């Protein structure tokens, strides 16, 4: 049952601004612009590559 | 023949033992094998007596020490008794000025260390490395009250830590509440003389319900924010290990290449949360006015040892201005659901003090004492805190030399060209007392900035602006922290508030402030504002009921981290029970209760209607620690009531109320067996209730149910029941 | 195996727990369902965590 | 002379006023908390009377010994009773 | 309206508590059914002024109660009460 | 494997421990349950802790 | 490569630094091993992941 692929697809899908907390604190903000089974494509103002290993967690800016 | 007694039973156990177990002692003496650099670094100033003569303070040794020299065995005393000049003198001028605020205190030493090198966004030599262990001193405070006042006031809590570090001291000196009252230092004394006593007359102590502090409020809505926090249960701690503490301002990290990183400092309590109820707090200030002082050393003497958890929130530099209130605003909070605290290091707070005026008292906190890798901000009451904390130990501590008295010593080293203090104890020996100097080749020398032991440089901020007093603009907003606060706590957190308010507003006794500082609430929110008025048989009117309540913070309806309760983290380790004894106590039943606690860290205290002993039914010896008014229910988690001779404690006025005042401040209660004939008196139907253990026997289940409760801190489900209650 | 009984309980119940990251910071709410791979916390925007960042699971009270 | 005047004050007293004393000493006494500091207190009670000895060591938990009963009272004070 | 406070915890405590410290306490009319709180005999008791309405009698028994500050014979019976 | 021989020993004498995480948080109580990913740390609940969080297993006495 | 190196500090008895990933130092003599821990004797025998472990340095040379 996986719930990841829908949840990064409907917040691409809808164009929802995000945050990313990765594993070592940081928050990165953008919307995604596409993904794989191992890196999130993140545009922001430019569209930057970041690995899944590293995320910890994902934040929508609404429901 | 010599005068402690025989079996030894003056000098307590070099042991960890629970609070009641012995009499309590100096850190040194107690805890004799717990070290750390400071505290090793006080041997050449401690002071034994064990085998020692009775001197004069010049080394004289004393013959008599039970009289004045006088001219017969009825004359009069001779002005030549040097021996009693000495010592009555030294008696005459022991006490030195209290502090302006946080005059209340109490300490202990400790170590902290980080969880992992923190070089990534600070040069910190104290966070460099998790190896490197940095021993601490802290002090947890009230505010208002004088040295000899209550602990469990309402009011704000002071959490001062002293990181003695390897490229100096470190000060972190915070509250328990993420905001100050007020949002520049020049009016700190208006606010501080506002909520201190009464200038005509010195009245009321340690107290906010009085007239001039919420005269200023209605007048200053910069201060409802922290108001609002110290009218709940947030300002009326369990212990100083159950509350959160906080930097407040907004300061700068600063790292290896001179990044600067906004920050905000953060303690998390491993204990967990946990607050009194006011009149459990107002009447305990009666019954034990020591309370966290006592409950702080004990846990220390008890192996339960107070830890914190330091967190930062960090905030790039590109972020300024992100957050719809100003950073650099000293009565916003920045909620967690925006900016998280992240976990960076742990404090442990493992032996009491020795000698409480050497160590404790005379200590000398101050903020701008920081170093580098560290920096301020422009937070203008943070500006004004760097000015006075230099200032005032010059009369506090008698000199410009505060530093070398002993607790305040740095463990790193320590030179300059600084000369002659009163109370001077350093004796120098560089040929110079000034740089440049070639007669010592210019010792001790600058040391250029660099990644780590180098020079303090502050960082360069660009400042565009005229000289002015003025406000910021952007500091302008009064309302939605608190109406954030407010929509973020429970229910029952809410009926709390709101009677802390109108309890304190009951107090002030010209009636239009009332009025005022209910308007105030009115703009906050409007069930606050109704639950207060009605409670001071005040109408809110038409206007009143239409103010249009502030904004969300950044699209924020509440933040679960602002509750004490929201999440509860409560924790038993460290608690105590209290255990209502009759002469005739069935001894399987207590087994089985002290057991249960003793394997979860639980303490308990066996009280009865007289001290000494009582036997159990199978003739084991049940030492008595205190009688039921000598350790009321306020100083207890739960209570609990084995079986056995009901009859004998049945009709006993004091074992009653224990048990009225117990359940009235929600504190889970226990009956086995005919004990449970007592739920007559806490007016429990006989179906049982939620909240009252009990059974036939303590058992398995007994037990479990109880320290349940206890993970549940208080029954709060308890509240409809108690106002029928009379205690 | 055991992740999946005491993950399905929580939510089942609707019980607040606590969630300590690797990165330091802890979150706090409810388990709304999970994966393979991710917990979904609720609070006021549900949040995807992935369970390789995740430390400890810590419950408010006894199931 | 350390006795008699506490005697003089003891049995200046109305009952409510020593039920009182005792209770004063009983509940003072029992936050020391090394026990022998009980005892030699109680010891100094029976030196100034008897039954405000017996009262105190009773809420204590403490049996008077044989020796300490049988210890006698201070003279009166200049041959007075009370003092009102 | 002594049903306003007849059940309030604090109004009977503010009794209890004023009992066993032994003071004074007067009274009148239906207020009369706090002597229940107060484990009060209904023959009455030395020390509680009552009386259908407060008059000439009713304030000189009371103010001569207060005459001799507290209430000491009360001292036998305050043990039994929980406050 | 060494792993589970030494945490069964654990489990069964219920013996105190301390887990450090890599984090660099300790841990404490008495092991409830283990599998492949997981440990149950008992105290007054239970918590799941993720072993790829976990840096050392140290027992309160060798056993 | 792996295995030679672990058996013979066991062997040899030898002190060794382990060195974890937040930073910290441990320090000990190597009882046995797994495809999954190690355990380090000193005061008490405690087990350590390898997942956590960043380097293992010999305090004198082995073959
Ligand atoms: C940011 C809000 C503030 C926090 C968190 C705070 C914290 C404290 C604490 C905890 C103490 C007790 C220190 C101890 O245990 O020795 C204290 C004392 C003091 N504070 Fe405040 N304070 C604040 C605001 C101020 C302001 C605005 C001033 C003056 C402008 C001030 C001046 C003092 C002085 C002069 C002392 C004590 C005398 C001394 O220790 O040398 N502080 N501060």
């Amino acid at each position: 049952q996986s719930l990841q692929d829908p949840f990064l697809n409907a917040l691409r899908r809808e164009r929802v601004p995000v945050s990313i907390y990765l594993v070592n604190g940081i928050k990165l903000q953008g919307q995604i612009e596409s993904f794989d089974q191992f890196v999130i494509l993140l545009k922001n103002t430019v569209s930057q590559m970041v690995y899944k290993h590293a995320i910890s967690t994902v934040v929508p800016s609404r429901p | 023949d010599s005068l402690a007694p025989e079996d030894g039973s003056h000098r307590p156990a070099a042991e960890p033992t629970p609070p009641g177990a012995q009499p309590t002692a100096p850190g040194s003496l107690k805890a004799p094998d717990t070290r750390n650099e400071k505290l090793n670094s006080l041997e050449d100033v401690r002071k034994g007596s064990e085998n020692y003569a009775l001197t004069t303070n010049q080394g004289v040794r004393i013959a008599d020490d039970q009289n004045s020299l006088r001219a017969g065995s009825r004359g009069p005393t001779l002005l030549e008794d040097f021996i009693l000049r000495e010592k009555i003198t030294h008696f005459d001028h022991e006490r030195i000025p209290e502090r302006i605020v946080h005059a209340r205190g109490s300490a202990a030493h400790g170590y902290f260390q980080p969880y992992k090198s923190l070089s990534d966004i600070t040069k910190a030599d104290f966070l460099s490395d998790p190896n490197k262990i940095t021993p601490v001193f802290v002090r947890f405070s009230t505010v208002q009250g004088g040295a000899g006042s209550a602990d469990t006031v309402r009011d704000i809590r002071g959490f001062a830590t002293k990181f003695y570090t390897e490229e100096g001291i470190f000060d972190l000196v915070g509250n328990n509440t993420p905001i100050f009252f007020i949002q520049d230092a020049h009016k700190f004394p208006d606010f501080v003389h506002a909520v201190k006593p009464e200038p005509h007359w010195a009245i009321p102590q340690g107290q906010s319900a009085h007239d001039t502090f919420w005269d200023y409020v209605s007048l200053q809505p910069e201060t409802l924010h922290n108001v609002m926090w110290a009218m709940s249960d947030r300002g009326i701690p369990r212990s100083y290990r159950t509350m959160e503490g906080f930097g407040i301002h907004t300061f700068r990290l600063i790292n290896a290449e001179g990044k600067a990183t906004f920050v905000r400092f953060h303690w998390k309590p491993l204990a967990g949360k946990a607050s009194l109820v006011w009149d459990e707090a107002q009447k305990l200030t009666g019954r034990d006015p020591d309370f966290h002082r006592r409950e702080l050393w004990e846990a220390i003497e008890a192996g339960d040892f107070p830890e914190y958890e330091l967190g930062f929130q960090l905030i790039p530099e590109e972020d300024e201005f992100k957050f719809d209130f100003d950073l650099l605003d000293p009565t916003k909070l920045i909620p967690e659901e925006l900016v998280p605290v992240q976990r960076v290091g742990k404090m442990v707070l493992n032996r009491n003090p020795d000698n409480f005026f050497a160590e404790n008292e005379q200590a000398a906190f101050h903020p701008g004492h920081i170093v580098p890798g560290l920096d301020f901000t422009n937070d203008p009451l943070l500006q004004g805190r760097l000015f006075s904390y230099t200032d005032t130990q010059i009369s506090r501590l008698g000199g410009p030399n505060f530093h070398e008295i002993p607790i305040n010593r740095p463990t790193c080293p320590y030179h300059n060209f600084q000369r002659d203090g009163m109370h001077r104890m350093g004796i120098d020996t560089n040929p110079a007392n000034y740089e440049p100097n070639s007669i010592n080749d210019n010792w001790p020398r600058e040391t250029p900035p660099g990644p780590k032991r180098g020079g303090f440089e502050s960082y360069q901020e660009r400042v565009e602006g005229n000289k002015v007093r003025e406000r910021s603009p952007s500091f302008g907003e009064y309302y939605s922290h608190p109406r954030l606060f407010w929509l973020s706590q429970t229910p029952f957190e809410q009926r709390h508030i709101v009677d802390g308010f109108s309890f304190e507003l009951s107090k002030v006794v010209r009636p239009y402030i009332r009025e005022r500082v209910v308007d105030q609430l009115a703009h906050i929110d409007l069930t606050l504002a109704q639950a207060v008025a009605k409670n001071l048989g005040i109408e809110l009117t038409d206007d009143q009921l239409n103010i249009t309540p502030p904004p969300d913070v950044n699209g924020l309806k509440k933040d679960p981290s602002l509750s004490l309760y929201a999440i509860p983290d409560g924790d038993v380790k460290g608690r105590v029970v209290a255990i209502l004894l009759n002469d005739e106590v069935r001894s399987a039943d207590l087994l089985a209760i002290l057991k249960a606690l003793k394997a979860k860290g639980v303490h308990a205290k066996l009280l009865y209607s007289r001290m000494g002993e009582v036997t159990a039914d199978d003739g084991t010896v049940l030492p008595i620690a205190a009688t039921f008014a000598g350790a009321p229910s306020l100083t207890v988690d739960a209570v609990i009531v084995p079986c056995g001779n009901i009859a004998d404690i049945a009709d006993n006025g004091d074992a009653n109320y224990y048990l009225m005042e117990a359940y009235k401040h929600l504190k889970p209660i226990a009956l086995a067996g005919d004990a449970r004939k007592f739920k007559a008196t806490i007016k429990i139907a006989d179906q049982g209730e939620e909240g009252i253990v009990e059974a036939d026997s303590a058992d398995g289940s007994f037990m479990d149910e109880l320290l349940t409760l206890m993970a549940a801190h208080r029954v709060w489900s308890r509240i409809p029941k108690i106002d029928k209650i009379p205690a």
